[PDB]
């Protein structure tokens, strides 16, 4: 997208995701982000958005096909499911390497950094998905990293309440539960993440109440099909 | 279990 | 797709309709139709399918942009809605060229030949909802052609029952609703469609009764919502 | 206006 403006790039993205076409939402913010500059907050979510609207439509396909795959054991099944799958890589790999060239290491604000880390723990959380054997432990040490880095400056930097704060605690508690093999972990990280948001909603205002208590109910609806 | 949706700026 | 056997593109055209990948479910029945055999009854309607949502996610995301860019009388918004455009047309000139090379021509049966002849009456109607001007007056001629000449064959052919029948009759109508700036036209069509449809249900078996009055229903609600 | 929806096998 090197012969489009930035500014353009960035208003096709809202554009596209009005449309519902996220792959095209993603390919101009990849543009964007390749133009070199630090993402804004509201850049930093179209981003997001856009690919994870992208990787989670493949990653629902995968499923469906694993599913029957799984239920049959032709090579059709198999062959359809592993171009699923090298195209749902692929877009993880994309994502993690704008995050290294270079979003993460030019983050240094704690809203942004712990924002970046976190997508990195998510895309290699979505990579540990459909890996297998020991590739696969070295994929899932490389996501807990991310989230492990980003939950030390998230508790040092950000209130308890922080809608960032809360969905980073929120994802690592399902890569403890359906990743890590440690629901044990899991549930102790939402009940905790959820007690503490709580008792800091008096300092909040109405809006900010509403953006915390949304993420809350999450972690909720999460303790309480786990116990 | 649910991760946060993230599907909508 | 000339590398793959005919068996398994029908195959993976099935698996990526369960995974809604509706795109890959396009692409693995272009490749089985350039394999140059005819079509089963089962077969064109993956081909029809596979395209109604390719084409259908194009006609969403261009009626978005185009109310938009409608509102507003940067480049950016006229820019992205003809991109979107030149894609639909793209889509649309596809299977008019699979039905052209050499579906319609080789097609002998009536279940066949109307059913290629209404997806061409589908495929012009689509390009006329984009067009602007006097290319627009020959596109609209050519769907109306289709139309008709898939009319002619069905009226001869078939039971006023028949689902293809009726669908064809359906999406006529709305041709001439939305297209052709003749309601009265697309009234009549769905009224005498309906009551002669009716008519000739006492033939039927409990399956097909159901088959065709579902069809019948929407011919209603169209009747309802032009009246 | 709906035209056969046409988007399931
Ligand atoms: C992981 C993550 C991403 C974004 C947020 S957010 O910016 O505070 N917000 C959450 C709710 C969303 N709906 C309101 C649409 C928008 C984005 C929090 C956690
Ligand atoms: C234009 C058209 C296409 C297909 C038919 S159909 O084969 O009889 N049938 C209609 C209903 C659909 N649902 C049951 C999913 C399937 C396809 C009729 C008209
Ligand atoms: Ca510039
Ligand atoms: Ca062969």
């Amino acid at each position: 997208m090197g012969s489009m403006e930035r500014a353009s790039l960035i208003q096709k993205a809202k554009l596209a995701e009005q449309a519902e076409r996220y792959e095209d939402m993603a390919a101009f913010m990849k543009g964007a982000v390749e133009k070199g500059e630090e993402l804004s907050c509201e850049e930093r979510n179209l981003l997001s958005v856009a690919y994870k609207n992208v990787v989670g439509g493949q990653r629902a396909a995968w499923r469906v096909l694993s599913s029957i795959e799984q239920k049959s054991n032709g090579p059709e099944v198999r062959e359809y499911r592993e171009k699923v799958e090298t195209e749902l890589q692929g877009v993880c790999d994309t994502v993690l390497g704008l995050l290294d060239s270079h979003l993460i290491k030019e983050a240094g604000d704690a809203e942004s950094r712990v924002f970046y880390l976190k997508m990195k723990g998510d895309y290699y959380r979505y990579l540990a998905e459909v890996a297998t054997g020991d590739d696969k432990k070295r994929i899932i040490d490389s996501a807990r990293s991310a989230y492990q880095e980003a939950m030390d400056i998230s508790k040092k930097e950000m209130p308890p309440t922080n809608p960032i704060r809360l969905g980073l605690a929120l994802n690592f508690s399902v890569f403890h539960y359906e990743i890590a093999n440690s629901p044990e972990e899991a549930i102790s990280l939402a009940k905790t993440t959820f007690d503490e948001a709580m008792a800091d909603l008096h300092t909040l205002s109405e809006d900010s109440y509403k953006d915390s208590t949304l993420i809350m109910q999450l972690l909720r609806d999460n303790l309480t099909l786990w116990t | 279990a649910g991760s946060i949706p993230g599907r909508r700026s």
